[PDB]
């Protein structure tokens, strides 16, 4: 049940223009302007404009091991006009070049940089519309509907523990969805529904939230996020909240 | 001392009380600076001190260990320029060692660790010229150093606490469908900005019946039923560390809360 939260939110058109408070990050625009790429073969990725900052944009992408993409309007190739919030297109991207300064300054909210906006083809335009139908946006947050096929033979579960200073005693599962993306879930919320092989007799359906990552995974079910157990016998009920 | 008493934690002192103590301490031979323009890194025995410096807004690196500390010092020196930092330590073998390569930036403050949090700050303010202001209740996250603090009227965080902590804790919940969502939505609509420093909370949701309720303020927003806060400067949100707020904080009148947009810690002025 995609429910009332999907009304007026499906797609990427409900993304608000959020002000950038410059005096909190007075050197931000210089980093974005100056940032460079590692010199390897660029990889294609489906990206969505989620933030705009005077001459720059941050893009979300579900591509594995990519946590957001910086778009430099002045350096990126293939741009017909300034990006707009909710724009979806394919970009060639590269990892940003790591600098010694990185340790000494604010957290950098992207891992990759767009090098070119790929021209659109009849096939890619079909993939773009498909993606729009699979996500929903509101209040500045993107969500994606996913299915975890826990009831099928392929292993789609992995435990992840993060001993970071503030999340030492928080344990999670990485879940692999049928569409290939990784999502997180608090371990205690799902542990007692799995067998010893980390499978189960149901599939897990949920709109997952995009936000700051646990490890390299930036989609999350959370403690109380609405999630649904689809049992092989046909029954559907909610996974209890944690 | 292992058997000596504990000092009042800085977290319990109202900022205005702390402002009155510190505003009269400065080194007049140094150029005055706002806290965020002062860059500091603390030796490994001064982590709590560094967190207290963050409280008044100083930019502080907290090393995880001696190796981490030395790596920072090498990197700061390699980068130089605007990124050079004052190195705070105490008289010790560490200080002696630091002088061999960082004499010009290292300050050793005697007895800094046998000394109350407020007295620690007074020592720092006597050495520097810090320009503090009464309105800066919580300029910086003491836990991760971030300046990106989202300021909410207390009722917003009370809403969050009841939905994310209390509802599932007091009786078994198979789902969240029994939470009085409309009651709390209507209370959000009638937060008097005059009671919370003029902060007007803008409430939004996709539809009158939708549970995707968002509270937006000038510094960011809070997606209540997603337990996710998002500072206006950032593209990605953070899970709010709401289970760590004592229940009693929400009985305080006209209290504002700060949610860190980078680590999710919740903070407020001391009682
Ligand atoms: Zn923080």
């Amino acid at each position: 049940i995609d429910d009332e939260d999907t009304y007026g939110t499906r797609g990427t058109s409900n993304i608000p223009m959020r002000p950038f408070i410059k005096d909190l990050a007075p050197t931000m625009l210089q980093l974005l302007r100056q940032d460079k790429t590692d010199s390897e073969k660029p990889q294609s990725a489906l990206c969505t404009v989620v933030q705009k900052i005077d001459g720059f944009a941050i893009l979300y992408t579900a591509k594995r091991d990519v946590i957001n993409v910086l778009l430099q309007e002045r350096s990126c190739e293939g741009l017909e006009r300034s990006p707009q919030l909710g724009d979806v297109a394919f970009f060639d991207i590269l990892p940003r070049r790591i600098e010694t300064k990185d340790r000494l300054i604010f957290k950098i909210p992207y891992t990759h940089i767009a090098v070119k906006k790929k021209p659109d083809t009849p096939d890619s335009l079909l993939k773009i519309d498909c993606f729009k139908n699979s996500v929903r946006c509101f209040g500045g947050v993107l969500e994606m509907k996913v299915k975890i096929a826990l009831s099928k033979p392929e292993l789609v579960v992995e435990q992840y523990h993060d001993n970071t200073e503030m999340n030492s005693d928080h344990h999670f599962y990485y879940l692999k969805a049928t569409n290939g993306v990784l999502v997180t879930i608090p371990k205690e919320r799902l542990l007692n529904h799995l067998n010893s092989k980390l499978s189960a007799d149901f599939d897990l359906i949920a709109w997952v939230v995009h936000r700051k990552p646990i490890g390299n995974v930036s989609l999350h079910i959370g403690k109380g996020g609405e999630a649904y157990q689809q049992f092989t016998n046909g029954d559907i009920r909610e996974l209890p909240p944690l | 001392g292992p058997d000596s008493m504990s000092y009042r934690k800085l977290k319990t002192i109202p900022w205005l009380e702390l402002y009155d103590i510190l505003r009269s301490h400065r080194n007049p031979t140094r150029s005055p600076q706002r806290p965020h323009d002062i860059k500091v890194i603390v030796d490994t025995m001064l982590i709590g001190f560094g967190k207290n410096l963050r409280r008044v807004g100083i930019d502080v690196i907290l090393p995880k260990d001696v190796s981490d500390f030395r790596k920072y010092l090498k990197e700061i020196e390699r980068v130089g320029g605007e990124h050079l930092r004052h190195i705070i330590t105490v008289p010790s073998k560490s200080y002696e060692a630091l002088k061999m390569d960082y004499d010009n930036y290292t300050i050793a403050i005697p007895e800094l660790n046998n000394m109350s949090p407020v007295d620690q700050l007074i020592e720092f303010f006597d050495l520097f010229n810090v320009d503090i202001r009464p309105e800066d209740v919580y300029p910086r996250c003491t836990e991760c150093n971030s300046r990106l603090q989202i300021k909410f009227p207390g009722p917003v965080l009370h809403f969050l606490h009841q939905y994310c902590v209390i509802h599932v804790q007091n009786v078994y919940r198979a789902d969240m469908s029994e939470f009085p969502l409309e009651e709390w939505w209507n209370r959000m609509l009638h937060i008097n900005p005059d009671d919370y420093d003029g902060v007007k909370v803008e409430m939004s949701r996709p539809s009158p019946t939708s549970k995707w309720i968002v509270a937006t303020v000038p510094t960011g927003c809070l997606h209540i039923t997603r337990q996710t806060a998002l500072h206006t400067n950032l593209p990605d949100g953070i899970e709010v560390r709401i289970h760590k707020v004592p229940d009693d904080e929400f009985k305080r009148r006209n209290l504002s809360f700060y949610v860190c947009g980078e680590c999710g810690t919740v903070a407020c002025d001391g009682r």
